[PDB]
């Protein structure tokens, strides 16, 4: 038996000693402080335990109380969400109608005046409207009850008890070995069957018993309060057979192999379901249940105290070629023993998977109820296209990390990372030649028809009536979609979504999806965000190889992963660690996502989003001007920030007059940030001595000496303060345009 | 009377802008069933309005052609309840925060740990000046006559210039 | 030493590296290090990479001085190497012996150095550049 | 001045410029800076000592 | 409107006087760089060491106000 | 651009390049006089001040004669 | 009657910066201690640090207070 | 090439030359302090400019000073 549990027994006693002592984790900051830079360093390296501490099983034992501790406050969160459903909303009132009454689960005190904030969301309720959509998540779970959500609150504040005194108990009684965090195979398996398998099968389960006769009974008319409760549907034959005529077989067609029995909840219909405008949820427990499967087989390959399974060590030292020399050896070894690594990789995969949902959940609505709710399907994806864009910068800082402080050399001589290190110069010289290429191609189109527009000169622009760029290949991928049900899909009913082509899905007037048509302007765009994909990739990339050493500084690892410069030598070497690109590419991340969230916004309000009348005339809520607007830069200054704005700026006095105000203070944070972001240290450290000349005069000097914050921090503060004044721009933008029409 | 302003209690506009911030809470009311805790507090807004809009008339403010009230920040003594009482408010209390923050630093510096006296807080010691800064005016006024408020000149550090 | 570099002596086995000197080493400047190792091991290279350095004697060719420095400091304070030599070689076959000048490193004293650049006084008594104005020279 | 005195720098390029400090070491011998004065505030790099003339010393309290 | 939009004019012409000023009187020395004289009006720095002395010369106090002659005069 | 990003970063990429055209063919002929480097401290915000006040001037200036030419009032 | 204001104000802004910059060129590199000793102007760097430090206080006072008020409208 | 200037406020401590990365500083015999030592710069035309030695100064206000003045192709650090 290899794979074991091994155990420390009480390491740490668990005292409020080294609470008293702040900065004890660290040799330096352990001596108290001297100057104002002690505290903020004191932050800086609060999660930093590579620097506190130079034994791995220490510093694995910190990350996993650590991620309990993480998980209590997630669950806490989960927590918010379903007390505040249950007694600060109007969620029964919304499940008697979810097309006129706003969501809406958060009542302000009356205190100040502000209760002009407790709009009137219908249902006989007062409050803030809800984005989040938790109530169609509710819905589609089959929560009907008042009292179900109380419960659910009350079993995630359990558990959030349950992970505080895991933490606890995993690092002061039970902390368990460097070898038990290194059997990585065994974590492989366990995560993939226990996980992600268990619970596609559990959650297909509960929606097979719960969801599907609920939602089934709702949307053919019967009221919430006649529906019967999900205990009294879990254990009744009787009744389910009455909703699908299958359970009179029971479990037998299942061990007989005679699954084709089942397909009364278990289809593949595909589209939408068109009294809802969302995924059928038969279609939904079908895709978990084949999940669930898939994924309990994925989970039995990797090899523990039996002698089946794979060995990964074996499977990487195996993969090598002529053009690569010794391959994938010793990468076995650096994700093993290194937890930057494992962040770099698996930051990466969680932004790109954020951005995937993002992408997803717009043209496929999940949800019933969701695709009309406009604002909900907005907040959705914004949100998960700035946390897949501050994921996949994470990543990259990882990866810098890993290169600055776990490299090895004699570990890694010859395979794939040596390789890359040794041809860096190439890397970075081409990606910086298709930065150039797509942004002069993509920019410099929108700036010649910017000057054919303001020349008169309407017939030699690029647009559909003039010089064409028609993305054939993406409309040859949408035909291809459009004809898959019978062809490519033979047991499918309709297309996967209906974003290919196909029929407009419409409830009570409003659009829930209708087909997407991609002209030179799409064409136009989708080349900006490659470019600016492009570009953040090259700042991150260029940080990542060039953190160990350069051509202007060779011994760039041995100052550290991050430090302000080396000096004004070589003709000024400002801002060349690693952690200085990441600060750079935060930036062009925040363009990358800006832009593509605006071209999600106007082309969802001018050519999907709208209602419909009496024999189908469509009328959006824009107008359909993207096609004719979006290929200029006034264009979209005009179309798209002054047009919209007006809802945003006209708030004042209703009860979206808190988005305006978050404007303001977020156009106040945002330049705010340029001081920082400007300014240099010195200019501040002098003023900062002009002012303790008038403290000292009056004998109020603190001992504590005030320093200015040091270069570091203070492009860091900048940085801060300009994402924050961005991301709170857009988000009242947009959260109050959408919500007011 | 002063710039030309009227007195809000017999301007027309001030009036009008009762009348239509009463008449926005009564539109709002219109949709709700009586009895109801939102029916309450909007009844609630709407008295709340109109006590303001009284009070406002009653303490003597001048409204100009906008039909809001307009504050005399020149010294007279009709318009005290303007910026000069909340002026000697505010010196007291920005005095009192001062001294107190004054005195922690001189028993601060007068210890053994200066800087570990100021992340963490000697707290009885604190709630003491805090308490005893109540007579700051004579306290500093003292300790100027007495020469201690004031370092010399000579002794605090300067730029070579 | 002197002003003399062996040509013949083998280099680290190095796999080439995107890293190396440009057109401006064969035309204006080049520098070289030479060092002894007791083991066959591998170091960082300063332009990216590892290389095996060899058991015996090594020369490698760099770009510029604070390469070979780094290298040197590698060859320092990680396995214990310190008579490593640093030359600068012209395009002309012309080879200029630079670091362990005197013989011994820089940080240790030396007799038979002279000061070059010690100033007699206290930094804060420097002239005032008015007192310079229009004469070329300098206040340092 | 001596040992444990308490002494006011008068070297104007100094950190600690009209300050005061005390005494840790007047070394006899050729040294051209030969007292040491040990501070309560640190500077911008963070040392606390610096070696000092005696006519950069102005003397506060003897020890 | 007339009072608050005077009251913000005196704030910028107040803060760009402060750089401005701030830049001359410490032109030629502060306890950051006792010796800025020596380096003349406009230079880069003077390195990281002792924290750190980004736009530490006068020529960077013109830099900085520049940004606020410009907000003020806005 | 020239306000917040400092040069370190442009002085790495500049070198990138210059590998790039020295060891290009065809192009590797054509040889530059004057070494390709990264604009300096002082130059790299003297430039972008420049050309935050000429962008200022540039935008304030068509607002304050198109908006009085466009209402007549 | 706009653009000949707005001209006359930027130009106004520019000038008064360059004066200020002028003066600190001034101080750099053609200022005389010892000619100016004990002078108006030498008098202007021995209490320079109370009129940088008053220069803070007007400032921070008016921004904090403009700010205030307008955003208390708001 | 910049200029390097040691002044008599020296104290021998040697960091200064160990600090440097480009072999600009290095030590010679003194009598003015206990150490016996002063730093000098004999090698100024292979100065960067990059003030690691001024860094490493622990004496108030630093006896190393670096002035940053014509640049070279050494003092540039370029490699091509
Ligand atoms: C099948 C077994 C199994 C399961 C389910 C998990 C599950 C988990 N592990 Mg884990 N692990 C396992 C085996 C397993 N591990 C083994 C064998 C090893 C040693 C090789 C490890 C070593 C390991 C490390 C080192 C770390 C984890 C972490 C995690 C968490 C990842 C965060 C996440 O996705 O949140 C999903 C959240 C949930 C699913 C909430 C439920 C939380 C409980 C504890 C899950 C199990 C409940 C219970 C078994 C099911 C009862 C069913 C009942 C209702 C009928 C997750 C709770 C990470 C973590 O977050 O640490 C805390 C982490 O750092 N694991
Ligand atoms: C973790 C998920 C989960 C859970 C807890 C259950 C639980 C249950 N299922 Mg079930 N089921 C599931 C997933 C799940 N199912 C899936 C994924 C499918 C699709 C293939 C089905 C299809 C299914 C059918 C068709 C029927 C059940 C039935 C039942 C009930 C009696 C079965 C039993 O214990 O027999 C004893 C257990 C064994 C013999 C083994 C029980 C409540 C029956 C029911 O409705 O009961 C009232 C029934 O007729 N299930
Ligand atoms: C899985 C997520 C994850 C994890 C575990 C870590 C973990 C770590 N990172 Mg990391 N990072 C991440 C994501 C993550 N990061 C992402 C997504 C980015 C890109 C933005 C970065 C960028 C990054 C950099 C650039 C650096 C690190 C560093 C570190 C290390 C020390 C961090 C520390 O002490 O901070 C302590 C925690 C704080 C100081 C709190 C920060 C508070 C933020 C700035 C403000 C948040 C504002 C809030 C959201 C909204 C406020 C609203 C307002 C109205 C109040 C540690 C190993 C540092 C290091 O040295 O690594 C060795 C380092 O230099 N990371
Ligand atoms: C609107 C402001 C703006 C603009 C135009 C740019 C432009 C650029 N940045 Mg950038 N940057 C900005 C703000 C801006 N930045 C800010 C605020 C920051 C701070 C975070 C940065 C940080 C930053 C970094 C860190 C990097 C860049 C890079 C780049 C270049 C991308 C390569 C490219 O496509 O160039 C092509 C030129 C353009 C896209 C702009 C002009 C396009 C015109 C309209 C068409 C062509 C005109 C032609 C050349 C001239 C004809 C007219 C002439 C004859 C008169 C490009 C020069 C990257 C780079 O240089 O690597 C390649 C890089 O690594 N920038
Ligand atoms: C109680 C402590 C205290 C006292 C008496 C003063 C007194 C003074 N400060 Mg000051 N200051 C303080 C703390 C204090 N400061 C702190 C903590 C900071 C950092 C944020 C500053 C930052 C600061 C600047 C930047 C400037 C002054 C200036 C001034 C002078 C003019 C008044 C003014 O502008 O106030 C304004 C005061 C502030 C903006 C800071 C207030 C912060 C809090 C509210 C005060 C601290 C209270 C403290 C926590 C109480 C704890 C003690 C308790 C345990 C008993 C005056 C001598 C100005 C000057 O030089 O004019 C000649 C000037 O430009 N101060
Ligand atoms: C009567 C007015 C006047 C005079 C005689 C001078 C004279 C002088 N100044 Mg000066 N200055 C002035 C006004 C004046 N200035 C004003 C108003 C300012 C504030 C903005 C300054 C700010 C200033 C600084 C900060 C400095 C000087 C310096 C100097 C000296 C050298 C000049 C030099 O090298 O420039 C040579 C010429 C140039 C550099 C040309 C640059 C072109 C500028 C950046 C504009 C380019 C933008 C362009 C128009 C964009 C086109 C837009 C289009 C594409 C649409 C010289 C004695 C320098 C000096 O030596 O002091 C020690 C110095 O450091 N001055
Ligand atoms: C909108 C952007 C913005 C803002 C708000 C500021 C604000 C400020 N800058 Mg500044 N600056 C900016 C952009 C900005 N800058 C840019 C882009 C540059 C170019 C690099 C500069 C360059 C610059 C220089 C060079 C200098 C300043 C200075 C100042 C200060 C002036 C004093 C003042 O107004 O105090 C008012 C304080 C504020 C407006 C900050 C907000 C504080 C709170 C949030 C206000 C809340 C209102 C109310 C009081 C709340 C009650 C508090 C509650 C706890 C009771 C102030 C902190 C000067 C300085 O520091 O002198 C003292 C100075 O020398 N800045
Ligand atoms: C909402 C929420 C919650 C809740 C949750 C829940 C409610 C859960 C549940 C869960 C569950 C309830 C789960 C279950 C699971 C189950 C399973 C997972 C089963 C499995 C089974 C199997 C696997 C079988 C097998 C077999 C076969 C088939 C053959 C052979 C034999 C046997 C029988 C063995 C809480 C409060 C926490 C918090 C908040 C949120
Ligand atoms: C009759 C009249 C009156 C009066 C008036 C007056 C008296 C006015 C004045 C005014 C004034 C009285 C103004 C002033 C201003 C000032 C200024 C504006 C200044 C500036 C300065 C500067 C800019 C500086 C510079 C420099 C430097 C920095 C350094 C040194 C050198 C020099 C000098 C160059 C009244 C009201 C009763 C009313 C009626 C009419
Ligand atoms: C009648 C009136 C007015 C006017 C006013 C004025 C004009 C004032 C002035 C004022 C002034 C012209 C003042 C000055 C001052 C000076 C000084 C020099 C002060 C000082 C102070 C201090 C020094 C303080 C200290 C302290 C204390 C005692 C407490 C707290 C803490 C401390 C330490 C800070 C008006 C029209 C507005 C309105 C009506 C009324
Ligand atoms: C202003 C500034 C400083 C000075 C900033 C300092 C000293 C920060 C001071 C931190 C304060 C004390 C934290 C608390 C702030 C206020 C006391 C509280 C304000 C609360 C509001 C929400 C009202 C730098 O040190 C700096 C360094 C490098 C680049 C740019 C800059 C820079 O721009
Ligand atoms: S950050 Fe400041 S000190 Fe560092 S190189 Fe840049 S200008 Fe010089
Ligand atoms: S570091 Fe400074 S004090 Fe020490 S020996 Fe070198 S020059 Fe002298
Ligand atoms: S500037 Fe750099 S290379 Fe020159 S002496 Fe100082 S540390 Fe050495």
């Amino acid at each position: 038996s290899k794979v074991r549990v091994i155990v420390d027994k009480d390491p740490v006693a668990t005292s409020f000693e080294k609470w008293a002592q702040p900065g004890h984790f660290s040799r330096t900051l352990a001596k108290g402080p001297k100057t104002t830079t002690w505290i903020w360093n004191l932050h800086a390296d609060a999660h930093d335990f590579d620097s506190q501490t130079s034994s791995l099983e220490d510093i694995s034992r910190k990350i996993f109380s650590a991620h309990f501790g993480q998980l209590a406050i997630i669950f806490l969160w989960v927590s918010q969400a379903y007390f505040h459903g249950a007694r600060f909303s109007n969620y029964s009132a919304w499940l008697l109608n979810p097309t006129s009454i706003k969501p809406s689960a958060q009542v302000v005190w009356p205190v100040v005046g502000q209760e002009i904030l407790n709009g009137d969301v219908g249902g006989g309720f007062s409050g803030v409207q809800i984005t989040s959509g938790v109530f169609q998540m509710w819905r589609a779970s089959g929560i009907t009850n008042e009292t179900e959500l109380y419960w659910t609150a009350m079993g995630g504040l359990m558990m959030s008890a349950l992970m505080v005194f895991a933490g606890w108990f995993h690092y002061h009684k039970a902390a368990p070995k460097l070898e038990w965090f290194q059997n990585v195979e065994s974590m492989m398996n366990h995560h993939l069957a226990g996980l992600l398998g268990l619970g596609c099968l559990s959650w297909s389960g509960h929606q097979i018993h719960i969801s599907l006769p609920i939602n089934k009974l709702l949307d053919a008319g019967v009221a919430p309060q006649e529906i019967p409760l999900p205990h009294e549907l879990l254990f009744n034959q009787d009744l389910m057979a009455q909703l699908y005529p299958s359970f009179k077989k029971g479990l037998l067609p299942f061990f007989t192999l005679n699954w084709g029995e089942y397909s009364d909840f278990l289809t593949f219909k595909g589209g939408l379901n068109p009294i809802t405008g969302s995924l059928w949820l038969s279609d939904t427990a079908h895709h978990h249940l084949a999940l669930a499967v898939l994924f309990i087989f994925a989970g039995h390959m990797y090899r523990t105290n039996w002698g089946i399974g794979h060995s990964m060590k074996e499977i990487l030292e195996a993969h090598k070629g002529p053009l690569t020399g010794e391959g994938h050896k010793g990468l076995y070894e650096i994700l093993t023993t290194s937890w930057h690594a494992q962040l770099a990789i698996n930051l990466a995969m969680m932004g790109s998977l954020s951005i995937i949902v993002a992408h997803h959940m717009y043209a496929m609505p999940p949800y019933p109820y969701i695709a009309v709710d406009y604002p909900t399907q907005l907040s959705l994806f914004t949100h998960h296209m700035w946390i897949g864009g501050f994921c996949v910068c994470g990543a990259a800082a990882h990866g810098a990390i890993f290169m600055v402080r776990d490299y090895s050399p004699v570990q890694s001589y010859n395979n794939l990372l040596d390789r890359v290190l040794r041809h860096r110069d190439a890397i970075i010289s081409h990606l910086n030649w298709v930065c150039i290429f797509l942004g002069t191609h993509s920019f410099g189109l929108y700036i010649h028809n910017d000057t054919m527009r303001a020349l008169g000169r309407p017939q030699d622009m690029f647009s559909d009536k003039a010089i064409q760029l028609q993305p054939i290949f993406a409309k040859w991928v949408q035909s291809l979609h459009t004809l898959a049900p019978g062809n490519t899909a033979p047991n499918s009913l309709a297309t996967a979504s209906y974003a290919f082509g196909g029929d407009v899905v419409a409830v009570n007037g409003k659009i829930a999806m209708m087909p997407i048509q991609l002209g030179t302007a799409d064409f136009l765009v989708h080349h900006i965000h490659a470019f600016t994909i492009h570009v953040t990739v090259l700042i991150l990339l260029k940080g990542v190889l060039f953190a160990r050493s350069s051509r202007l500084i060779p011994d760039k690892a041995n100052l550290g992963f991050r430090f302000p410069c080396d000096g004004p030598g070589r003709g000024g070497t400002c801002q060349v660690s690693a952690w200085d690109h990441i600060f750079l590419g935060l930036f062009w991340m925040y363009n990358c996502i800006s832009v593509v969230i605006f071209h999600f916004s106007w082309k969802m309000q001018s050519d999907v989003w709208g209602t419909i009348s009496e024999k189908g005339k469509i009328t959006h809520i824009t107008g359909g001007n993207f096609a004719n607007s979006a290929l200029t830069i006034n264009g979209w200054l005009r179309d798209f920030l002054w047009s919209q704005a007006s809802q945003v700026i006209q708030s004042y006095g209703s009860a979206l007059s808190a988005y305006g105000i978050i404007f303001l203070g977020a156009h106040f944070i945002w330049a705010f940030s340029l001081m920082f972001l400007f300014s240099g240290r010195g200019y501040w450290q002098e003023l900062i001595e002009s002012v303790v000349w008038a403290h000292n005069k009056l004998k109020l000097a603190p001992a504590i000496q005030p320093r200015a914050l040091s270069i570091t921090q203070g492009r860091a503060v900048g940085l801060a303060h300009y994402l924050l004044g961005g991301i709170g721009t857009t988000w009242s933008f947009f959260l109050a345009r959408i919500i007011s029409v | 009377d002063v710039s030309g302003l009227t007195p809000c209690k017999d301007s027309a506009v001030f009036k009008k802008r009762l009348d239509g911030s009463v008449k926005k809470l009564q539109a709002r009311l219109a949709n709700y069933t009586e009895g109801t805790p939102a029916y309450l507090a909007l009844e609630q807004q709407i008295d709340q309005t109109k006590a303001r809009f009284a009070k406002y008339g009653d303490k003597g403010l001048l409204c100009g052609a906008d039909g809001l009230p307009h504050l005399i920040a020149d010294g007279r003594p009709d318009h005290a309840g303007e910026f000069v009482i909340p002026a000697f408010g505010f010196l007291y209390i920005a005095g009192w925060i001062g001294w107190a923050g004054r005195s922690y630093l001189q028993f601060s510096k007068k210890t053994d740990k200066p800087n570990e006296n100021e992340i963490i807080i000697n707290v009885p010691v604190a709630l003491g000046m805090m308490s005893g800064a109540f007579l700051w005016p004579l306290a500093a006024w003292k300790e100027l006559i007495n020469g201690q408020l004031l370092v010399p000149g000579d002794e605090v550090t300067v730029s070579p210039r | 030493t002197s002003d003399v570099l062996n040509l013949q002596i083998p280099t680290p086995t190095f796999g080439g590296s995107t890293g190396g000197w440009l057109r401006a080493a064969e035309i204006e400047e080049k520098y070289a290090i030479t060092w002894t190792s007791k083991k066959e091991q591998i170091f960082e290279m300063p332009t990216s990479g590892a290389a095996i350095m060899q058991k015996g004697e090594n020369l490698l060719y760099l770009a510029k001085k604070e390469q070979c420095l780094a290298l040197s400091t590698q060859l320092r304070t990680l396995f214990k190497i310190s008579d490593y030599k640093i030359y600068r070689i012209f395009p002309n076959s012309e080879v200029q012996y630079l670091h362990p000048k005197d013989g011994v490193f820089p940080e240790k004293l030396n007799e038979g150095r002279i000061g070059v650049g010690n100033v007699g006084y206290s930094i804060g008594k420097n002239p005032n550049p008015v007192n310079v104005k229009f004469t070329g020279k300098n206040t340092f | 001045i001596e040992r444990g005195s308490k002494v006011r720098v008068l070297r104007p390029e100094s950190y600690w410029f009209q300050e005061c400090g005390s005494v840790a070491t007047i070394a006899k011998g050729g040294d051209r800076y030969p007292v040491v004065v040990r501070f309560e505030k640190v500077n911008y790099p963070g040392v606390a000592p610096n070696n000092f003339a005696l006519d950069e010393l102005g003397e506060v309290e003897a020890p | 409107g007339d009072f608050l939009v005077h009251h913000a004019i005196a704030l910028g012409l107040h803060t760009t006087t402060l750089i401005l000023v701030k830049g001359a009187l410490d032109a030629r020395g502060s306890k950051l760089m006792p010796d800025k004289k020596d380096f003349g009006y406009s230079f880069p720095c003077d390195g990281p060491g002792r924290g750190g002395t980004c736009d530490i010369s006068a020529w960077d106090a013109f830099y900085l106000a520049m940004f606020w002659m410009l907000n003020t005069i806005s | 651009m020239f306000l917040i990003s400092w040069r370190g970063y442009w002085q790495e990429l500049i070198e990138t390049l210059v590998w790039a055209h020295e060891r290009t063919p065809i192009a590797n002929l054509v040889k530059w006089r004057d070494k390709p480097v990264a604009l300096s401290i002082v130059q790299a915000r003297l430039v972008g001040l420049a050309h935050f006040t000429v962008g200022f001037i540039f935008t304030f200036a068509p607002f304050v004669i198109a908006s009085t030419t466009g209402k007549f009032a | 009657q706009a653009a000949l204001y707005t001209h006359h104000q930027y130009i106004a802004g520019f000038l008064m910066v360059g004066a200020f910059a002028h003066g600190a060129i001034f101080f750099v590199r053609d200022y005389d201690p010892e000619v100016n000793k004990d002078n108006v102007l030498a008098r202007m760097l021995q209490h320079k640090e109370a009129i940088i430090s008053h220069l803070s206080w007007v400032s921070l006072f008016l921004g904090f207070h403009t700010l205030g008020l307008y955003i208390h409208n708001d | 090439s910049h200029s390097v200037r040691v002044y008599d406020t020296c104290i021998g401590c040697t960091q200064c030359v160990r600090a440097c990365p480009c072999d600009v500083l290095e030590m010679v015999p003194w009598d003015g302090c206990k150490a016996g030592q002063i730093a000098s710069a004999p090698r100024a035309e292979d100065c960067i400019g990059c003030k690691r030695c001024e860094t490493a100064c622990p004496t108030d206000f630093l006896s190393v000073r670096v002035y940053l003045g014509s640049e070279t192709t050494r003092s540039l650090g370029l490699t091509y």
